[PDB]
């Protein structure tokens, strides 16, 4: 079948001109050469009843060929523990002593903490191994000594487990002691749970050097050539507060330790606090903290979850900032990935005279065309334009590498049919290690995926991409109103979501009239101020879209190109587990917009009210479209017509999500209600959000919440903001080559929004 | 006492192979007693301006919520021009594809609910 | 139609022997004598297809004739402020200022703040007539000042309001502006709101003494007579920070009150901080502070919601014990009440051989008979039978005066059929005052009732009482078990958990088996850890019931009789409003007990799958029936039997709420699974906590999780728990004269659980 | 300038008032389209171990959401005696009860049934 087989990424999303972008290209094996060249996207969407795909080819000094190699990821959590003085490989006797929590106890061989060499058996380690704690030292002749614990680890259960090596006797140790109280494991207190051991063994061998660092769930692979150890053998679940001794310990220290107790202060040789560092803004850094005082500090590395509940939580509080004593845990996926660490091929400094629009570079292999998007911004303190589109970077990395109708069973019954899926969509499944996980995904665990990361090959970003639940959802999507905005006469600037971040009102202040994406799902606090202080002193807007500010989103502080989300009961795919709904780069709350009182009807007019994924509908004119205030926006359409009945998205206008009026979420008193969208099937429901007891029902065409809602209200100094509220309006501007009611009704809404009178006080 | 984790299953799944049981009879029962259904589904599988019936409808929600091991899609050849079932495997490895290649979407999905029919009229 | 004329109830729901209770019985007017004896309940349901009503009359020092009489109920919440020395009433010039959010602004007269005599118009008040502020004062000649505000107020907005009185000008004058910001209120900083007046009016009457005393959130019917002022103009919504200076105010000084600056320290008369008092314990008191240093301090009165969002919330905290400075609010509702103050009739000491069972007061009036239950405890510190029922209290409180069918819009859809309601209902409907509301109902604001009290009467805890959904629900159907345990030879002992909530695991380890209700949806965090401590060690449990530990509660501290519950998305009727989760209480968070890593399947197997209300299932044997290990369960049931096809809740026995087995939930790794139920309807619904995105078909019959499970698991030193997992079990003991299935099983688990011999292992 | 709130009212209800209008004109479709739904539920109102069909229940679903002003529930004089259909009112009102008496609450619920079938087909 069709086989991918060239990669790549950028390092950032968006540049403005004289600073520079960097791609990062991989191929599946080190031969030939690839070419490269830049493109300005302008239609994506390659359904024949539509214009068909549409791009342009920019001359740069970026063009060329390039040697196509192999690049390697490192693909998963660890922390990493720099010693190249072996200061963590003692001469004598020593002991480990850390808290465990299994989530796959017996998914094969798994390192929990070690200083060891895996190409020659050198060094030590802690593991887990056929399902039981195993503790191994090795000297590099291949043979070694173990000592294997007698009772096998219970899944999600708080384990304190101590390991001895006393040269005095030459006896491996082992200590096993479960910790379970009512609230830190997945059953409580009434079983009777008898899963203790101290176990010994003979030491034959001395524990040697292994050349490598220190590593906190995974194993090292080989000695540690220019500075820097690959991690194979991934832990997955919670490792709490682990410490190396410089001396032999007893089954009373062990008793001890069990009870959270340090003891002996001045043999600890290294001890890492996972919690230190927890201020009132989180724990956003990546730097592990040797509580002993001997300045061993550790790296988090691919991301582990920062502030998760340790092993004695009791459920007294459930902020991680105000008990972080109790939050001092790490949770060490298998499948995390921040960053691909590739190395560059190229780069591309942005010259004077480029338009800033959306823009790919189409990189030419043997029989396969990969693209990697990014976006050029205009110059720092100026607009070159009237109108600004927002691109939806953060929803874009929430959807990246998106597998749910591979690994989730309610993928087929969401949308209304079987899905459709590319080449794209085989080759995540298959190569996983490559690419990564989408925030609608879950880990191994069972966990969802927290953090998502730009600096990866986001597979369904590029344009010629489709999507599962029907046409075509993200990046694309936005290519409809590119390719709108570029067959009227129409100009624009570009910025994307990250750099609204960064930014602030001022750059919306810039422009008289700001546009929306397809679906800007995610949205950050300061993007929801940035926009509210926008409408709020005469600036003008369109969202085009639905859904659009329903996710609490913030942004990694030390790395810009990780988003944190954490999720709940709503319109979801996962839930957080039940202490840990604090981000962790800020620390607070962050769930839904909705329920930190920040509603999207108090800003756009509209929120989110239905979704399901099998057609479209269409929109019928509500008494208000009849108003003198509005015949501005029904100026070409008359008072019997439907409203976007066909489209590429679906069939309609009014569909794949739908947003609604109501005031009590904080809709704006003067909104006027245009139109609605009905004929919606069965497989539409209403979001949880709005539902007090589910009784049968609430389906669509069923209850009265599923709907669409096309609205329009103005604010102070000659302000405004137009809402349609459905994820396929912008598929079906153009229909029928643009003569339709969607693309006349947009175009007098856009024509009267550039004017420098003030908009319609309505 | 409680040591031995291999001991242990999970038990509810002595219900659900009891419950798949009943549900498939139910199923082909309903698919006897309304044979129109099938070509409801031929002429229309979006339901595009023609809601299902609820007893497609009903049939559409037991295919629809099954477990990803197993479950057939509709891989791409090329997009607008061929189309074939494919079934989904482990991590790591590519999917079964069909040998019958389609036209339209519309006909691939209508094929795969003909399989799925024979599937469950196979078990039984 | 039949008309209820008396009422009544206690002062406390349990009672040891030795100790006394009181009995507070009113009628409609004042004629008559009413009878009164003591019975014990031994069944209550009168459905013709089971044994009929059953009562036993107990010869006492009781019974007699007492005075009918009407006693008055105080209905609303208050801050009463008492001022004998007219301290508040002030001889020259003063000014009052408040922050408010009204709810019902349109909702005729209501009083913000007073000292106001209303029989004869006296004193001055700050009130809400015909949409606008008002500010009036008055001297007693029935002639009045009042200063009318220009725009009326919106609904849930913040406003800053000062009024002020200045005899040098004789001039009364009202200051109002609106303080939104982005998250205090309804609608958000969007809007072009101009809602600010500075008005002023001609003073031509001066203030006199009212002889009340200061009232906030109502105004003061007439003279206080026997220290008791009587509120009548209730005010709905928040108020925060309220202050009287002794001077007179300009319009720079109500410019600096706005943005909350106390102006002039010195000038205050008196100035309350409702957030006075918050710890690290929540704020569990009425005391009201006088911040100002005077001694004038508060009274929360009919217990307003303590610890809500203020007027300068924004949404970083959402805790109110870590944030107290922006949680200084107070809510107010116009229909809240925790007593009915009335005066006692008569009382009840109970003797020294009284058996402890279920317990009623019998009054016969003319002709109406209304019943009080009570609870008899056995002896303090001893146990007068091997056998334990919980009486379910705080479920009890939680369903008090429910009226679901009258107020909720789904009503009739959570239940499969059109309800069938009593004379107590329409007598609920019509005299609302005298009774109260449930917390699955809501104000007349929209927000749930989250405070339940006992001393009132509660219409739906007598036994003849039929319930809406169905059959009977609280009760009586309790009744349905103490009726088998009657007509079996089994001797017990009664405790409620108001008792298990004082008393610990002490109460519970008295006895050889604890059964359980037939629905305690309600239970406090001391309560599972009582049960986690009886079950760990030894105990033996039957959880005949579903639903068992859902909401978590707190008693006040305070008041014993008053409960706390804030409810969420999950199986509810309301859910709280943004920034207020936490319990004023405790200040915990106590939502459900799911989200706290608490399930109930952690403790009893089993816990929440399914609800619906049309008629029942039965259940069918899976393959670990037929194991050996449970065949003292299984003894004289034949292994291809239906079991309870046919009851009389719903008609059969596995139904109207279901419990499951999960282990992810933390079943115990050694529960089997004995049966399930089969043939659920369509109103049968997945409950919202095991979404992750609603798909149709999420019903019974057509999802794996709508079932209910029959399991049984044993712990350590010989102990066991045995659940069915279905509130209609015990609606199904007694059918077809004790001779079916159901009675078998639970008589088999009933005859293993009371030997010496340790309950089988597992 | 947002200065009068009554100058303001919820424009959703414009919506509701069309959604209301199309949602009883297909209940009047689906009721003269299936006509053996009436003694369907006549026969056995609690569905009891008899399902509704798909189109009783959606006429089920159209009835039971529907605001409680105006709203019909069952009466008792005497349980399991006598049973009236009643009208709920405003707080502090009686409800507004019938006329005919019933025996069991099975004749009641179907005549609350036929009720509001005969007040959706007096509106149009
Ligand atoms: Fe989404
Ligand atoms: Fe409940």
């Amino acid at each position: 079948m069709k086989d991918i087989a060239i990669r790549g990424y950028c390092d950032r999303p968006s540049v403005a001109t004289g600073e520079t972008i960097r791609f990062y290209v991989s191929a599946n094996e080190t031969r030939g050469t690839f070419d490269a060249e830049l493109v300005r996207l302008i239609h994506g969407d390659s359904n024949p009843a539509g214009p068909g795909y549409k791009e342009e080819a920019i001359k740069s000094d970026l063009e060329g060929q390039y040697p196509a190699r192999f690049q390697r990821t490192q693909f998963g959590s660890y922390v990493e523990v720099a010693d190249p003085d072996a200061g963590l490989q003692p001469d004598g006797a020593f002991s480990v002593h850390l808290f465990l929590w299994s989530t796959t106890p017996s998914r094969g061989r798994q390192g929990i903490a070690s200083r060891w060499n895996d190409e020659r058996q050198s060094g030590w380690n802690l593991a887990i191994e056929d399902g039981r704690v195993v503790f191994t030292i090795g000297d590099g002749s291949g043979a070694t000594s173990s000592v294997v614990s007698d009772r096998p680890l219970f899944q999600q259960i708080w384990y304190s487990i101590t390991g001895v090596y006393d040269p005095e006797k030459k006896q491996l140790r082992l200590y096993q002691k479960s910790v379970v109280n009512r609230t830190n494991s997945r059953f409580g207190l009434v079983v009777p749970l008898d899963s203790d051991c101290a176990v010994s063994a003979d030491a034959t061998v001395k524990a040697a050097d292994s050349e490598t660092s220190l590593l906190i769930a995974g194993l090292g692979e080989a000695a540690a050539q220019d500075g820097r150890t690959w991690c194979i053998a991934h832990y997955n679940g919670k490792v709490d507060a682990p410490k190396i001794y410089g001396c032999a310990l007893g089954q009373d220290d062990a008793e001890k330790l069990s009870r959270g107790e340090i003891v002996r202060p001045i043999s600890r040789l290294a001890h890492w606090d996972f919690s230190a560092g927890i201020g009132l803004n989180g724990i956003p850094t990546d730097h592990v903290v040797d509580a002993s005082g001997y300045g061993h500090h550790g790296r988090c590395m691919n991301q582990p979850s920062r502030g998760s509940t340790g092993w004695n939580w009791d459920g007294h509080e459930e902020n991680f900032i105000h008990c972080p004593e109790q939050y001092g845990a790490l949770w060490f996926h298998e499948d995390c990935l921040d960053d691909c660490r590739w190395e560059k091929d190229f780069e591309f400094t942005v010259p004077e005279g480029l338009k800033s629009d959306f823009y790919a570079v189409k990189i030419r292999y043997e029989d396969t065309e990969d693209y990697i998007p990014f976006f050029v911004l205009p110059p720092r303190g100026t607009a070159t334009a009237p109108i600004l589109v927002i691109a939806s970077t953060l929803s874009y990395l929430a959807y990246a590498n998106e597998q749910i109708m591979h690994k989730a069973d309610i993928g087929q019954a969401v949308a209304g049919h079987t899905p459709v899926l590319n080449e794209n969509d085989v080759e995540l499944h298959k190569n996983l290690s490559y690419y990564g996980l989408s925030t609608y995904d879950g880990h191994i665990d069972g966990r969802g995926v927290q953090y998502t990361s730009w600096r990866r090959p986001i597979m369904n970003l590029r344009p010629k991409h489709r999507q599962g639940f029907g046409s075509i959802w993200e990046l694309p999507a936005d290519l409809h109103l590119i390719d709108w905005l570029n067959h009227n006469g129409f100009e624009y600037d570009v910025a994307t979501e990250h750099d609204l971040n960064d930014q602030g009102a001022e750059l919306l202040r810039r422009y008289k009239v700001v546009l929306t994406g397809s679906h800007p799902e995610y949205q950050t606090w300061a993007n929801a101020d940035a926009w509210e202080d926008y409408l709020a002193d005469g600036g003008r807007g369109m969202y085009l879209a639905a859904n659009g500010m329903y996710w609490i989103v913030e942004v990694h502080p030390e790395k810009p190109w990780v988003m944190e989300v954490r999720k709940e009961l709503g319109v979801t795919a996962w839930e957080a587990p039940p202490g840990e709904y604090h981000y962790s780069t800020n620390g607070r709350r962050g769930g839904r917009f909705r329920g930190r009182a920040r509603a999207t009807q108090k800003i756009w007019g509209t929120g989110m009210s239905s979704f399901g994924f099998d057609h479209s509908g269409y929109f019928v004119q509500m008494p208000d479209s009849q108003d003198e205030r509005v015949a501005w926006i029904m100026e070409g359409i008359d008072p019997e017509e439907r409203i976007g009945d066909g489209g590429l998205v679906g069939g309609g206008a009014g569909g794949y999500e739908l947003d609604r009026y109501d005031l009590a979420l904080g809709t704006p008193p003067n909104t006027l209600l245009l139109a609605s969208s009905v004929e919606h099937s069965v497989v539409y429901t209403v979001i949880p959000d709005d539902k007090a007891f589910p009784h049968p029902g609430m389906n669509g065409g069923e209850h009265p919440f599923v709907r669409a809602d096309i609205t329009y209200f103005s604010t102070a100094n000659g302000g405004g903001m137009f809402a349609t509220s459905s994820i396929s309006w912008l598929g079906s501007l153009s229909w029928n080559d643009y003569d339709n009611n969607v693309s006349k009704m947009t175009k007098n809404v856009l024509n009267q929004f550039i004017k420098d009178e003030p908009a319609p006080r309505v | 006492c409680v040591r031995d984790p291999s001991n242990y299953r999970d038990r509810s799944a002595d219900w659900y192979a009891f419950y798949d049981e009943r549900r498939r009879k139910e199923i082909i029962d309903i698919i006897d007693e309304h044979p129109e259904i099938v070509e409801e589904h031929a002429a229309n599988p979006f339901g595009y301006r023609k809601h299902p019936s609820p007893y497609l409808q009903r049939v559409h929600n037991y295919f629809r919520m099954q477990p990803t091991f197993g479950r057939y899609y509709i891989y791409s050849e090329r997009e607008w021009d061929a189309y074939r079932i494919a079934t989904i495997r482990e991590f790591g490895e590519l999917p079964e594809l069909g040998d019958e290649r389609f036209k339209t979407e519309e006909e691939a999905m209508h094929a795969v609910f003909l399989r799925r029919i024979e599937d469950v009229r196979a078990e039984l």
